[PDB]
C-alpha cells in the first residue's frame, strides 16, 4: 500500500515514501503539493471579454 | 458598439446607454439549488415572475461633501412586494441578486464613486462594548451615511470612511465585485451578485448576506452655474429565488 | 510541477492595439504583460509559485490561549483551568485567518506544558515527575467542580495523558462545523426579532477544554503554564477579503478605534532628499 | 490627510509652463510608506522575498472636457531620483493622453541582478524611483472647475512570486483579548 | 375496500376512514390555462405548494335546531397564508378547489346534512329595496347561519331555509355537486369543484365565485345522555391556482 | 401526574362549540421535557448531533361508538406558537379521522438550514411546534362515557442520524457502589 | 459504503392508498416515509449511520473500580489491594452495556497510577522509581496473604510489572464467559429449591485482581492509586432493552427507589408564552 | 501479509495498510466499519407483512 511521488526540487538542478497508517483521513499528511490557480475568477470577472487589443469599451 | 444595454426581468426593464460593463460575481451566474446540496426535503415556491423583477429603493442626493452610503441587502427589500411577503411567510429563502445604481451627471461635471458588493460585513460599533441597535445598522431602504470624522455617537456604527465600518483599508477594499462610476464616460453600474454563503439555504431576517457600499473618492466637484442636486438612484432585482418551510407569519 | 509564465520576445512596433489604454471604470483588472512596454529579450523563468499556497500559508503551528493552573492552592478553581475553544483570542493567527469569508480545515492540536516550582518555606522536596489531564468536552457536557469531582472519568470524552520528560503530545481533530465552513464572519443576530448578540459568537458553538493534575495534594505547590498549538490542514478557502487595520479589541465583536490608513510622508514629491 | 479618505486623491492642476513633478515615490512593497497597506504590501508583508514585474494603473476623475498628458517615468538606481522632466525620460517611461480611456497602464518590467529581492528596508537590492511628470498641462474650457483627481491601482504581472514565510510587522498587541 | 380515503396536498394531508366518493364537479378536473384561451399577455405565478394546501376554516356547531351556513368561496380565504397575500397583490385569479367538511358522530346518534356548491349564488335581500351591506353575504371564516322562520332584519340577506337564499326551491337544490352526511354511514364529504366562469381569469375580491351551503334536513336527533357538541369543520384547497397582473396591496 | 401512570393519557372530551388545542409540545428530542424519557430522547441524550425525520402515532383508545376528527399540525420555527386554529393550519398538519383504523400516522418531513441539529437546548436551531386541534369535537351516543384517552407514539424514519458520542446528562451518582 | 435512504419525489394525489391510516393495535412499526405526506422534493442525502453501530457505540475506554493501597502502614492489609472483577459498579459503563441483554466482547485493559506521596516528618527522600505488580487470579486460585508473601510468583498467572514514567499498560482479554454470553440480566435462583441469591451475582464468577508495590518498605509511605479502563471491542449484542429511569443502589441487585417518569411542564397545552 | 482498504471520508470529496501481528484474534483491531443494518425483525415482526396500501388489518 506504498506511494511513490516526486519530492519538490529546483530547476537546472527523489521519489520518496508515503504509507498511510491511521483509519481515518484527518490522519493523512498536508497535501503541500497543490499548485493549480486559476485568476479568472478575481481578474476578469466579466461578461463581454476584453481582448486587449480592442479599445476595451470603445 | 457595446456601450448600450438592456436587461429584462419579469415586467420591469433597465436601458442605459452609457454603460460599462456587468461583473459577474466571481464568475458564477445564479442558479436553483441544484439537488447534491439537497438538505431540506419539502417542496419550495419558485415565483420566478412576482418576485424576479426590478424593486426601486430610495433615492439620495450627492453634495460635494457626502461621505459615503451602506445598504443591507436581505433586509432593504423587507416590505417591496412579494419578495416581501415570501420573504415573511417562509423561513428559509435563496436567491441571486442584480445590483443596478443610476446616477447621472454631465459633461461639466466631475467625480468618482465606488460600487463594492461586500458579503459578510460585520461592521463595528462606535464605541467598544456597547450593543448596536437594529435601525442603525439599517434602515431599510433608507439608506445609512458614513462620517467621514472619528464617529463618536451611543448605539451607533462606527462611521469612518478610512475604515469601511470593518476597520479594512478601504483601499484594499475592492478585491469584491467592485466597479467605477467616473462621471465621465459612465452612466452607471451593474453587478451580477450570486449568492455566496455557507449554509445552502438560509433565513433572511436573522442573516443580513451583504452590504452595498458607496463611497466616494472624487468629490462632485463643478462649476458655479451647474445644478447642485445631483441624486443617487439604486434598482435591483433578485434572481433565481426560492423558498423553503412555509410557516405562520411574523418573526420574532 | 507548474511554473510562472516565461517572458515573450518584442519589437519596434506601430499598431493600433492598446495594451497600455484599458477601462479600469468596469472593475477588469488589466493583464499586461511586459512584453508589451519595452522591448523585453526571452526570459526562461523558472520560479513555482510554491510556498504561496494557502495549504503553505497557513500550516504553521501557532499559539492560542496560554493556560495557568497550580496543583496546591487555597481554592477549587486555581487548581484546574478551563478554555473555551476559539481561535481569535492572538491576533496572529486570527489575522492570518482572516484573508477569508469561509474555510474548511482540520485541526491539528499540539500542547506544550511547563512546570514551574513556586517559592515556600520547604521547597527541598524530592518531586516525582506530573501526570496531565486534558479532557475534551462536547457542547452541553458536564462540568467539571473539582479535581477530584467524579466527573474527570472520561467515559466517552477524548482525553490526553502526558508525563513531563517526553515529546509534547498531539492530536488531529477533524472538521466539527455543522454548516460546511468555519465562519470567520457573520454578519447577524440569534434571535429571529433581530435581537440578542451581535457576532460573530452565535456560530461559535466548539465546546471547551479542561485541565488538571493527576497527582494528589503535594506538599509543594507547582505553577503549570501549558500552551495550545493549532496547526491546520487539507484546507480549503473560499471568497476572500482585505486584511484588517486597525488593532484589535475583543474576542467576541469586531470592535475598535480609527486609525490612520499608513504614516505619513510630510514630502509629496520625491528628489535626490 | 490618512486620518480621511483624502490620502487616496492625487492633485493635478493647470501649471504656468509645463513640466512639474506631481508625485514620486519609492518601489518598496513591504518597507515604503506610500504602498505599505496596499494590498500587494499587505501580502509581501507576510513574505520576505520576492520577485516578479507590478503593474501600475492610472485612473483620471477629471472632467469630461479637459486634456492632458502625462510622463509616466521608472528609474532604476545606481543614479539619484531625477530632478527634471529631462533626467526622468532617460528611463522606462510611458506617455500617456487623456481621452475616452481613461485609465492607462504603466507595466513596471523586471531589470534586476539577482533573482529575489528584498521586503525589508536594506541597501544592497534598491528597486527604482517611480516619479510623474506633466508632459503637458491640463486644458480646461471655461465654466469647469480648474483641479482634478488622479488614482493610482497596483497589482502584479504573470511572473510573480514570493518565497519566505515569516510574521508580519503590523501586528502590536500587548494581552490578550478577554 | 373504498371507504379509506387519503388526499395528499402539499404539506396537509386528510385521512378519513368513512368517506363516501369524491364528486369531481361536472366531471371536468382542475387544469391550468391552455393557451387557446390565453386573454392576458404577462407571465403568471403559480407557486403549486404555498398555495395548493389545506386551509381550515372556523368550526361551527350542530345543535337540534340550526337551520344552515353558507360561505363565499373567494372571499373566505381572504386571509389564510399566502393563497390570501398572492390573492391581494394581484388582479386576476384562477384556481381550483378541493372541498372536505369533517362532521362525526357516534353510531346512537342521527341526522343528515347536504353539502352543495352553488355556483354564482346570489342571494336576495331581506327587505325588498334595501342595499345589503358586505358584511352579511359574508363574514370571511366567520360563517354566516339561515333562519327558519321569514327573517325581517334590516340590511341584512333573506334568511329561510325553504328559499336557500336565491329564491329557488331548496329540494331542487341538487342539481349541483352535492353530498348527503348522513350520520349512520359517512365521516365526511368531499367536493373537487372546478373553476365555472365566463371569464377565463376573473378577479379574487370583487367576484364572489360560488357558495358552500350546508343545509341540514334531518336534524340532529339524539338521546338524553349523549354528547351535545357535536361540531361541524371545514377545510378547503385550491388547486391548479395562478395569478395575473402584479400591483400595488390593497383593494378599493 | 408523573408519579403514576397518569402521565401517558392525553384526555379528550367533547366541546362547546369547536376548535381549542388539547396539547402541544415543543421538537426537542433531547431537551424536550415531553420526550425527554421515550427511547428516541434516550438514545439521542447520548448523541450531540442528529439529523432526519421523526414520526409520530396516535392511537385512538375511545369507545366504539364516538367519532371525532383531528388537525394534527407542524409549525416550523420563524413566527411564534399558532395560538388558535386558523394560525394552526398554515403549517404542515393532517386530518385525522376515527374509524376503524385507530391509529393515525403525521410524518414530520425535514425543512432545515442547515444537515443537522444539536441535541442541547440553544437559540440557533430550533425544530418546530407540534399542536393538536379538534377539527370537530367528540360526538358520542347515550349510556357511553364522554371522556376518552389518546395515546401518543414516537419513532423514525429511513433517514435518520446522529453524529457525535458523549455522556448523557440523566447520570447522577456521588459513589461507588458497595 | 452504505447510505441512508433517499427522499423520492410526489405529486397531488387522490387515492384509496392510506399510509397515514394504520393499526398500531398489531403491534407493528408503521413505515411512513415523508414522501406521504406532503409535496417533497428530490432529495440525494449523503448520511451515512457511521458513529451509531454497536461497535462504535461501545468501543470507548471507561473507568470502573478505582484501588488505592499505600507503600509502607502499619497494617498489611491497608498495603496491597485486591478487587473482585465486575463492571457494575459505575453507572455510565454500566448505563451503556444496558441496553441490552446479552452481548459478546473481548476485554482490552488499561491501567492508570498515579502516586502521592503523604505527610510525615521526613518527606525530604530521594526516592527512586516505583514499580507496581497485577497479578491476574482466576476463580478458586491462591490468596495472596501479605505484601511478602510467597503467592505472588505467577508460576503461571498473568502479570504486569510497570515502572513510573512510560506510558499505561495494555492487555487484551478474550472472550471468557463458560456459556455463549455475558449475562448482564439473570432472571433466576443459585440453588435448584429456588432459593439462596437473587442476581445477576450467580453468573459473575470472573475472578478477582490483585495489586502491590514490588520495592521494599519505604522510609516514607506513597499513597498509590490506580484505574482501571475497560475498551470493549468486537462486540456482538442481542435482544435490546429500553434504559434504565431510576438511579442505582447497589452491585449485586438490581433495586431502586421509584422515580417521576419525567420533569413537569406546570402546563399542558404550549402557546407564546 | 498486508491488507489495504479504503478510510473513511465523506462524500463529494486514503487505502491505509493494516498488518495482523499478534498470535491470536483477540489482538485484531475493532472492526469499526460494519455499517449493515436491517430492520425487519424489531418494524415488522408480523407475521401476514402489510402493505402500506391495504387498510392494514381491515
Amino acid at each position: 500500500g506504498a506511494q511513490v511521488s516526486t519530492q519538490k526540487t529546483g530547476a537546472h538542478e527523489i521519489h520518496y515514501t508515503n504509507i498511510n497508517y491511521y483509519k481515518d483521513a484527518a490522519s493523512n499528511s498536508a497535501n503541500r503539493q497543490d499548485f493549480t490557480q486559476d485568476p479568472g475568477k478575481f481578474t476578469e470577472p466579466v461578461k463581454d471579454i476584453m481582448v486587449k487589443s480592442l479599445p476595451a469599451l470603445n | 458598439s457595446d456601450r448600450v444595454r438592456s436587461i429584462t426581468l419579469g415586467n420591469s426593464t433597465i436601458t442605459t446607454q452609457e454603460s460599462a460593463n456587468v461583473v459577474v460575481g466571481y464568475g458564477v451566474w445564479p442558479d436553483y439549488l441544484s439537488d447534491e446540496e439537497a438538505t431540506a426535503e419539502d417542496q419550495p415556491t419558485q415565483p420566478d415572475v412576482a418576485t424576479c423583477r426590478f424593486y426601486t429603493l430610495d433615492s439620495v442626493s450627492w453634495m460635494k461633501e457626502s461621505q459615503g452610503w451602506w445598504w443591507k441587502f436581505p433586509d432593504a427589500l423587507r416590505d417591496m412586494g412579494l419578495f416581501g411577503q415570501n420573504m415573511q411567510y417562509h423561513y428559509l429563502g435563496r436567491s441571486g441578486y442584480t445590483i443596478h445604481v443610476q446616477c447621472n451627471a454631465s459633461k461639466f461635471h466631475q467625480g468618482c464613486l465606488l460600487v463594492v458588493c461586500v458579503p459578510e460585513a460585520e461592521m463595528g460599533a462606535a464605541n467598544i462594548n456597547e450593543k448596536i441597535n437594529r435601525e442603525h445598522l439599517s434602515n431599510g431602504e433608507v439608506a445609512n451615511t458614513f462620517s467621514g470624522t472619528k464617529s463618536s455617537n451611543t448605539n451607533d456604527v462606527q462611521q469612518a470612511v478610512f475604515n469601511a465600518g470593518m476597520g479594512v483599508a478601504v483601499g484594499n477594499l475592492t478585491i469584491f465585485p467592485h466597479q467605477w462610476i467616473n462621471l465621465r464616460t459612465n452612466n452607471c453600474a451593474t453587478i451580477v451578485m450570486p449568492y455566496i454563503n455557507s449554509v445552502p439555504m438560509d433565513n433572511m431576517f436573522r442573516h443580513y448576506n451583504f452590504t452595498l457600499m458607496i463611497i466616494p473618492f472624487a468629490k462632485l466637484d463643478y462649476a458655479a452655474g451647474s445644478s447642485t442636486y445631483i441624486p443617487i438612484t439604486v434598482t435591483v432585482a433578485p434572481m433565481c429565488a426560492e423558498y423553503n418551510g412555509l410557516r405562520l407569519a411574523g418573526h420574532q | 510541477v507548474v511554473r510562472v509564465a516565461d517572458t515573450m520576445p518584442s519589437g519596434p512596433s506601430n499598431s493600433e492595439s492598446i495594451p497600455a489604454l484599458t477601462a479600469a471604470e468596469t472593475g477588469h483588472t488589466s493583464q499586461v504583460v511586459p512584453s508589451d512596454t519595452i522591448q523585453t529579450r526571452h526570459v526562461r523563468n523558472f520560479h513555482v509559485r510554491s510556498e504561496s499556497s494557502v495549504e503553505n500559508f497557513l500550516s504553521r503551528s501557532a499559539c492560542v490561549y496560554i493556560v495557568e493552573y497550580k496543583t496546591r492552592d487555597d481554592t477549587p478553581d486555581k487548581m484546574y483551568d478551563s478554555w473555551v475553544i476559539n481561535t481569535r483570542q492572538v491576533a496572529q493567527l486570527r489575522r492570518k485567518l482572516e484573508f477569508f469569508t469561509y474555510v474548511r480545515f482540520d485541526v491539528e492540536v499540539t500542547f506544550v506544558i511547563t512546570s514551574v516550582q513556586d517559592d515556600s518555606t520547604r521547597q527541598n522536596t524530592d518531586t516525582p515527575a506530573l501526570t496531565h489531564q486534558i479532557m475534551y468536552v462536547p457542547p452541553g457536557g458536564p462540568i467539571p467542580q473539582a479535581v477530584d469531582d467524579y466527573n474527570w472519568q472520561t467515559s466517552t470524552n477524548p482525553s490526553v495523558f502526558w508525563t513531563e520528560g517526553n515529546a509534547p503530545p498531539r492530536m488531529s481533530i477533524p472538521f466539527m462545523s455543522v454548516g460546511n465552513a468555519y465562519s470567520n464572519f457573520y454578519d447577524g443576530w440569534s434571535h429571529f426579532s433581530q435581537t440578542g448578540v451581535y457576532g460573530f459568537n452565535t456560530l461559535n458553538n466548539m465546546g471547551k477544554l479542561y485541565f488538571r493534575h493527576v497527582n494528589d495534594k503535594t506538599i509543594s505547590p507547582i505553577t503549570s503554564k501549558v500552551r495550545i498549538y493549532f496547526k491546520p490542514k487539507h484546507v480549503k478557502a473560499w471568497v476572500p477579503r482585505p486584511p484588517r487595520l486597525c488593532e484589535y479589541t475583543h474576542k467576541d465583536n469586531v470592535d475598535f478605534e480609527p486609525k490612520g490608513v499608513t504614516t505619513s510622508r510630510t514630502q509629496l514629491t520625491i528628489s535626490n532628499s | 490627510n490618512v486620518n480621511s479618505l483624502e490620502a487616496y486623491r492625487i492633485p493635478v492642476h493647470s501649471v504656468t509652463e509645463t513640466g512639474a513633478q506631481v508625485f514620486g515615490f519609492t518601489l518598496q512593497p513591504g518597507a515604503d510608506t506610500v504602498m505599505e497597506r496596499t494590498l500587494l504590501g499587505e501580502i509581501l508583508n507576510y513574505y520576505a522575498n520576492w520577485s516578479g514585474s507590478i503593474k501600475l494603473t492610472f485612473m483620471y476623475c477629471g472632467s469630461a472636457m479637459a486634456t492632458g498628458k502625462f510622463l509616466l517615468a521608472y528609474s532604476p538606481p545606481g543614479a539619484g531620483v531625477p530632478k527634471n522632466r529631462r533626467e526622468a525620460m532617460l528611463g522606462t517611461h510611458i506617455i500617456w493622453d487623456i481621452g475616452l480611456q481613461s485609465s492607462c497602464v504603466l507595466c513596471v518590467p523586471w531589470i534586476s541582478q539577482t533573482h529575489y529581492r528584498f521586503v525589508s528596508k536594506d541597501i544592497y537590492t534598491d528597486a527604482g524611483f517611480i516619479t510623474c511628470w506633466y508632459q503637458t498641462s491640463i486644458v480646461v474650457p471655461a465654466e469647469v472647475q480648474n483641479q482634478s483627481v488622479i488614482l493610482c491601482f497596483v497589482s502584479a504581472c504573470n511572473d510573480f512570486s514570493v518565497r519566505l514565510l515569516r510574521d508580519s510587522p503590523f501586528v502590536r498587541q500587548t494581552a490578550f483579548y478577554q
